[PDB]
């Protein structure tokens, strides 16, 4: 059973103020049911098709196509590391295992509490400082294997 | 080192605590002057010839000319909706060009899209960014706000009748939104899948309507054309291509950075005398000059102008001129791996060549990595680069998956060979029957 | 319009494109994501021919006859050496993913990608490791649903949505997981969903009413009638 | 160049020394796989064509074959004179090793062709066969 | 798996069969009956069959008072063991679900990856 | 007036180089098999006296064959519904030789007047309930519900009323009611159509024991159940 909230609704509908088209606002409205609630989940495709009068399944194409709307559940917070092809030459690998490490799950998969979401990314754009990791809104850089568990306490 | 404003003309008002510019510190710094000039003294079409015959060539890593790509544009007066995208995905891996410019000089951008936007007559304005700049984003929506509370923006601007709305639409993390058509796919709200040409957006792009996409950097170079002209701009570098270039060396480097160079400034200058050189025992291997889909070079092709002509002749692209080096301690065939692990898996599903043969090629690396390969493992990355060239996909994502993995083929097969240990075995022996012993 | 495939000449229609007048006029070339009732998209890239600039050109360059129009004057080639090998490469790359499934499939003896198999003179297999799978739905009543043997060519979405007008039926996922069906498993509630067993070249979607009481197509005593 | 592949056998001394004594528009060669050369001759000629071919400085002596071909069908009939039925005579010059297949076309009303019993006493029976089971008559 | 590859590639046309299907999802032969007065045991049926099913054995005693017992049905052809080919199995092979063999589960096959699934 | 269907489709007598229109494809199998259970002795080829097909595979379905009538399509090559392509005389056009099928009578030349007979509005009259038609696709045609696999497409039957209607008779969406039409007492349960105009119900017709004169028929004593 899903419901669009008011303040959910009212985003979407600002957010097809600014398209010729209603159908412009269907990934920044998955972005929004995203970022209220964590990820998408299966009501929210249809409550998103209705508000937008397109059909669900270009919805459903729309949030599978794209890596960043998650159609399936996932942690508190997520880790998004970059596994590109300057943060390899910067050696990723480390990082990856420190993080399979110190989480005990392997990317993809979410922590058993529910507080992390390991997850592979492309490049972020900052590889001159790489190897990059992406956390829920802030990007860390010059990572090394050592300061990663000092890095993830900080986020509860 | 010192940036004047004659030959640095993108970054010679950055800050020296990496601080964003904003409206007042932009305009005591010459800002919008160049918008100034063009909205008030100069008709769209003179704002087109100018920045044609100024040769401000497309910074997105393919070279095109900006003023022929705006000429194109319908000059029909009843197709009044048009609409002007600035391309701020920057996906590419090796790439961190756009992510300088407007995280620290948003005022630029804007500048440079209402600049564009009336010498298009483009009614709306469409920044199309990539969902991981939230630094970027933040200070392009303040930028947009001062704007828009200075005038700069929204109706009547410097009242002049042209009315200019810019929008920030925060992309959902896929390489191929970068695709100019796949860009408009997904601002309508569509899957990014790219789009045949012609017709090219210039006659029919977003929405049916004239579009015209251009990149954070050409849009940047724009009003400082408009500002000091075209005569200075051409007098920037003795080179065919005119203007500057954000330039820069990544990965195990000394100074691993981001510089604006004249064109025609080899490379070895940019590895040593700007980035430092190769790290304390590292030697340089290789390096691509443009991102994750350029070709492999190696140190006799370090001596070169970085134009597009001169990389363009060596067997690889300019690309976005953001050069990555590669050292002795890296595998060529774990690299190759991981840059073909990125472009299978960034590919759009649209069209068979790239969506089936680019995960043929991530397997047949992987059992390269391992030692796994068998006989004929090569010849068919060999088949799968020939066959995956332009014209043979849909889009030119698979022509640039498969540059780098035939350059270190070429350069570097002895590393190929090695992964080639067991024999080759397709089939398993099925008892009954007596197996074609093909010789 | 003057078309000159392989040497000989041929006067088709300029407007129409080149697979569609080659087709016309009695030569084969392979197509999957084409259809004449549903306009051309480029997607498969099965079609490939080698089109010359002019008459005395030997390089040429591989087009795609779908996508090009068949104007006045055009040089092609489709059994040239390498339009024959790229289009073997494209059917062996549909190929690397397909199941072992053609005796237990209601397509067999009636699939185009079994033609086109064929046509192309693809019958070695190189590829070793392994392929793709995909869950089922349930389509409902008249429509099974097999997604193992899709092939990508986006016939399914284009007919169901831009012809059809339906909603329920298209394209989700990515770079080689692409899936094409329902959002959810439910009855597809287009009137002319049934279309689906022709459209589709592969067997993923089926006659479900056929496939109670299968037999093949060379089997069938057929008859015309209203 | 491969075994099976289609030739016109244009370079055959046969081909010449028939177009030296009926003349270039008398027949048409046809290339085909079966090895040899085809060649269609007019029906009124075919008596004269067999008299040169047992006079020849190397004559063919023996009729390897001789029946018919129903056309009417056949669909790929790419330089080929019009034809309902055709009616084929096999050769064989064993002092050249070679041999010539020639090639009668017939319409569907007038189907009679000339015997060939006077040169090879073989075609009795091959007409007779010919007659049975395509039902074309040899005057 | 009742596929009538033997009974199309009967140059006699001795083979008739009809498909029929389990509640798990496999193919078998409804019916399957060969006239044997008509086979002229040339192993062509053999030599199309894609799960070597149908086998030539040797056994030439089959001499028969009537000829309507010389339609052998399924009852009298199916054998309890692999005859010839003693490990073949077409549905190890196969992309189909049936009873103890899910997606992914054959060879050379992957396990099913969602759309909806995390990974890039 | 009926004069045209002489030309629908050739006679009898029609052959294609003196051949008759093959049913099955050239590699029809199990000749000698389909019926061996009933009888070894294979039985006579079906004679088709009527027509000029064939119940049979001797028989001509080339590509080529000046015909319009085409059992089914099959080129070498071409086993796929492709095989049309090759059918026809352009890609995507009409067959080779032309469709089947003539029209019975062409465009008058002149034409009717119109139509004086305007109708009255609809009023809506108390105790009687004017019947809209609903069709369905799945279970109007009076064949198609006879088959077993459209029973599970088909429709459950309801009936159809305004949410004006509804409140007034305090029936809701779901409950039973019944209604007599001829002195018959027929019970449906209740949808509520709100694009239905009050005074009506919508009733499906061609269903279970609502034959399709009832449309634009009256109801009375709709009463709930
Ligand atoms: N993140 C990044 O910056 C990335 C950049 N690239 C670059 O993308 C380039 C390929 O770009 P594409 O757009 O696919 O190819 P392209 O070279 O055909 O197009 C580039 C521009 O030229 C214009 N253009 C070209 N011919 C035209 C014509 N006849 N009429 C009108 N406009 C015309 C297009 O509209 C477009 O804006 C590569 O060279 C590569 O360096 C590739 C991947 C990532
Ligand atoms: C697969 C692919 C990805 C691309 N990604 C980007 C991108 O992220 N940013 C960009 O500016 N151009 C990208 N491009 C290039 C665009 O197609 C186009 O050239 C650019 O957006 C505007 O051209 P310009 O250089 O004249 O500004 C990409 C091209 C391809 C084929
Ligand atoms: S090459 Fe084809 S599948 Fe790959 S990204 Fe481009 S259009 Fe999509
Ligand atoms: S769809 Fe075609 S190729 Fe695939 S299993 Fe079925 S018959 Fe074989
Ligand atoms: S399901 Fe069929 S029609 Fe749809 S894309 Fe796949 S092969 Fe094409
Ligand atoms: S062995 Fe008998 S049943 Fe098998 S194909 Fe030959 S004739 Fe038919
Ligand atoms: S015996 Fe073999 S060839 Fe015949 S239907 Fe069964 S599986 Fe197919
Ligand atoms: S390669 Fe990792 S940030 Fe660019
Ligand atoms: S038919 Fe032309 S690319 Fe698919
Ligand atoms: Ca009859």
């Amino acid at each position: 059973a899903f419901e669009l909230s008011a303040a959910e609704r009212e985003a979407i509908e600002h957010e097809m103020h600014h398209y010729e088209d209603p159908r412009a606002a269907s990934i920044e409205a998955l972005k929004i049911v995203q970022k209220q609630r964590g990820w998408v989940p299966d009501g929210a495709i249809h409550a998103i098709a209705d508000v937008l009068g397109i059909p669900a399944s270009d919805v459903e194409g729309v949030a599978t196509f794209y890596s960043q709307i998650f159609r399936q559940p996932v942690g508190r917070h997520v880790i998004r590391y970059c596994d590109s092809v300057v943060c390899h030459i910067n050696g990723y690998q480390g990082i990856q295992a420190a993080l399979e490490k110190k989480l005990n799950i392997k990317p993809g998969q979410t922590t058993f509490d529910g507080r992390f979401t390991l997850l592979p990314t492309c490049c972020l754009g900052n590889c001159d400082k790489g190897p990059n990791m992406m956390i829920d809104e802030d990007t860390h850089a010059h990572l090394t294997p050592e300061a990663i568990p000092e890095l993830l306490e900080r986020y509860k | 080192i010192i940036r004047t404003p004659e030959t640095h003309p993108l970054t010679w008002r950055l800050r020296d605590d990496k601080q964003p510019v904003w409206l007042d510190e932009y305009r005591s710094k010459n800002g919008y002057e160049g918008a100034r000039k063009a909205l008030t003294g100069l008709s769209p079409d003179e704002i087109v010839n100018q920045v044609k015959d100024a040769g401000l060539k497309g910074r997105g890593g393919a070279g095109f000319s900006t003023g022929l790509k705006w000429s194109l544009m319908p000059k029909d007066e009843s197709m009044n909706i048009r609409y002007l995208l600035c391309n701020a995905d920057e996906m590419e891996p090796g790439t961190y060009k756009d992510r300088l410019l407007m995280e620290q000089l948003p005022h630029l951008l804007v500048e440079g899209m209402l600049i564009s936007a009336f010498a298009l007559k483009a009614y709306r304005g469409y920044i199309f960014l990539r969902g991981e700049y939230i630094e970027a984003a933040v200070n392009l929506r303040r930028a947009i706000a001062e704007a828009t509370e200075a005038g700069l923006l929204g109706k009547n601007i410097m009242g002049t009748g042209f009315d200019f709305e810019l929008f920030v639409h925060t992309g959902a993390g896929r390489y191929i939104c970068g695709e100019e058509t796949a860009l408009i796919n997904s601002l309508e709200g569509r899957r990014a899948n790219p789009r045949s040409k012609p017709p090219f957006p210039a006659t029919s792009g977003a929405w049916g309507k004239p579009t015209c996409v251009n990149n954070v950097e050409t849009l940047c170079n724009v009003p400082a054309i408009l500002a000091n002209g075209v005569e200075w701009y051409q007098n920037i570098s003795k080179s065919k291509d005119a203007g500057t270039k954000l330039m820069g060396f990544s990965g195990r480097v000394k100074n691993p950075g981001l510089w604006e160079l004249p064109f025609g400034t080899t490379a070895r200058e940019i590895l040593e005398d700007y980035a430092g050189g190769m790290r304390d025992g590292l030697k340089f291997k290789a390096w691509q000059p443009g991102g994750a889909g350029t070709d492999f070079l190696t140190e006799a092709h370090l001596d070169l102008p970085m134009e597009f002509e001169s990389i363009g002749k060596a067997g690889s692209r300019l690309g976005t001129a953001l050069a990555m080096a590669v050292d002795h301690e890296i595998n060529m065939v774990s690299l190759v791996r991981n840059l073909e692990e990125f472009f299978a898996r960034e590919s759009c599903g649209w069209c068979t060549p790239c969506r089936d043969g680019l995960p043929w090629s991530v397997k047949i690396l992987r059992a390269l990595e391992r030692g796994e390969g068998q006989p004929g493992d090569i010849e068919t990355l060999e088949q799968l680069c020939r066959f995956l060239g332009p014209g043979k996909t849909f889009c030119a994502h698979a022509p640039g998956a498969v540059e780098p993995l035939q350059s270190a083929i070429k350069y570097f097969r002895e590393e190929f060979e090695a992964g080639i240990k067991q024999p080759f075995s397709n089939t398993h022996l099925i008892n009954g029957i007596q197996p074609n012993l093909l010789k | 319009a003057t078309i000159h495939v392989d040497g000989k000449e041929y006067e088709v229609n300029g407007a129409d494109n080149l697979l569609e007048a080659c087709l016309s006029l009695g030569l084969d070339i392979p197509y999957f994501c084409w259809h004449p009732a549903l306009g051309s998209v480029g997607a498969c890239r099965q079609c490939a021919v080698k089109q010359y600039q002019n008459a005395e050109d030997t390089r040429g360059r591989l087009v795609m006859s779908c996508m090009t129009p068949a104007s006045d004057g055009t040089f092609i080639s489709i059994d040239d050496e390498e339009a024959k090998q790229f289009r073997e490469s494209v059917v062996e790359w549909l190929m690397t993913n397909h199941p072992h499934d053609c005796p237990v499939c209601e397509e067999g003896g009636n699939c185009h990608l079994q033609d086109m198999t064929v046509m192309t003179g693809h019958s070695f297999r190189r590829y070793r490791f392994t392929k793709r799978t995909h869950r089922n739905q349930d389509l409902g009543p008249f429509i099974s649903h097999e997604m193992n043997r899709c092939i990508a060519c986006y016939r399914c979405v284009r007919y169901y949505k831009d012809y059809a007008g339906g909603t329920d039926l298209g394209v989700y996922g990515a770079h080689d997981n692409v899936y094409f069906g329902r959002p959810e498993d439910g009855t597809l509630e287009s009137e002319f969903s049934g279309n689906l067993v022709e459209i589709c070249p592969t067997g993923v979607f089926t006659d479900k009413t056929h496939s109670e009481r299968y037999n093949r197509k060379w089997d069938m005593q057929f008859a015309p009638s209203i | 160049e491969p075994a099976w592949q289609t030739r016109d056998h244009l370079d055959d001394p046969v081909i010449g020394e028939l177009r030296n004594r009926f003349g270039p528009d008398a027949f048409t060669v046809q290339a085909t796989r079966t090895g040899v050369p085809v060649v269609w001759i007019k029906r009124e000629q075919l008596l004269e064509v067999g008299d040169f071919l047992k006079k020849l400085p190397k004559p063919y002596v023996m009729l390897f074959d001789l029946h018919g071909m129903d056309e009417r069908l056949r669909t790929h009939r790419e330089g080929l004179p019009a034809a309902d039925f055709s009616v084929f005579y096999h050769l064989i010059s064993i002092d050249r090793n070679r041999d010539i297949m020639l090639k009668v076309a017939l319409a569907e009303n007038d189907l009679h062709v000339p015997t060939f019993t006077k040169l090879f006493p073989n075609a009795n029976w091959y007409e007779r066969e010919t007659w049975d089971l395509f039902g074309i008559t040899f005057d | 798996v009742a596929c009538n590859l033997c009974a199309v590639a009967c140059p006699v046309g001795c083979i008739s069969l009809q498909k029929a299907e389990t509640k798990d999802g496999r193919w078998y032969p409804e019916f399957f009956r060969i006239n044997f007065s008509r086979c002229i045991f040339c192993g062509l049926c053999e030599e199309a069959c894609p799960t070597t099913a149908i086998q030539l054995t040797p056994d030439f005693e089959m001499g028969e008072y009537k000829r309507q017992d010389l339609v052998y049905e399924k009852e009298d052809l199916l054998i309890s063991g692999p005859g010839k080919y003693p490990e073949y199995n077409f549905y190890r092979m196969a992309g189909m679900a049936i009873d103890g063999k899910d997606k992914g589960e054959a060879e050379n096959e992957a396990k099913p990856i969602d759309v909806k699934s995390l990974l890039p | 007036e009926l004069a045209g269907i002489k030309d629908a489709a050739p006679d009898a007598t029609f052959r294609i180089r003196g051949q008759k229109l093959a049913r099955e494809p050239h590699r029809y199998s199990g000749r000698t098999a389909m019926r061996a259970n009933i009888s070894v002795h294979e039985p006579r080829q079906p004679q088709d006296i009527d027509t000029m097909f064939t119940f049979s595979m001797e028989g001509n379905n080339q590509p080529t064959a000046h015909r319009s009538q085409v059992p089914f399509a099959w080129a070498p090559g071409w086993n796929s519904p492709q095989a049309w392509n090759k059918f026809q005389d352009e890609v995507g056009g009409k067959l080779r030789f032309g469709d089947p099928g003539v029209r019975l009578f062409e465009t008058s030349e002149n034409g009717l007047d119109y139509f004086t007979s305007v109708p009255a509005r609809f009023q809506p009259q108390d105790g009687k309930w004017r019947i809209a038609p609903y069709y369905h696709l799945f279970g109007s045609d009076e064949l198609s519900q006879r088959a077993p696999v459209f029973q599970s497409r088909m429709p459950q039957p309801y009936i159809k009323l305004n949410p004006a209607d509804a409140a007034k008779l305090g029936v809701n969406a779901g409950t039973r009611v019944s209604f007599s039409y001829d002195g018959n007492t027929v019970t449906l349960p209740v949808e509520i159509a709100e694009g239905l105009t009050a005074g009506q119900v919508g009733l499906p017709m061609g269903m279970s024991g609502i034959a399709p004169v009832l449309a634009g028929a009256h109801l009375e004593d709709l009463k709930e159940a």
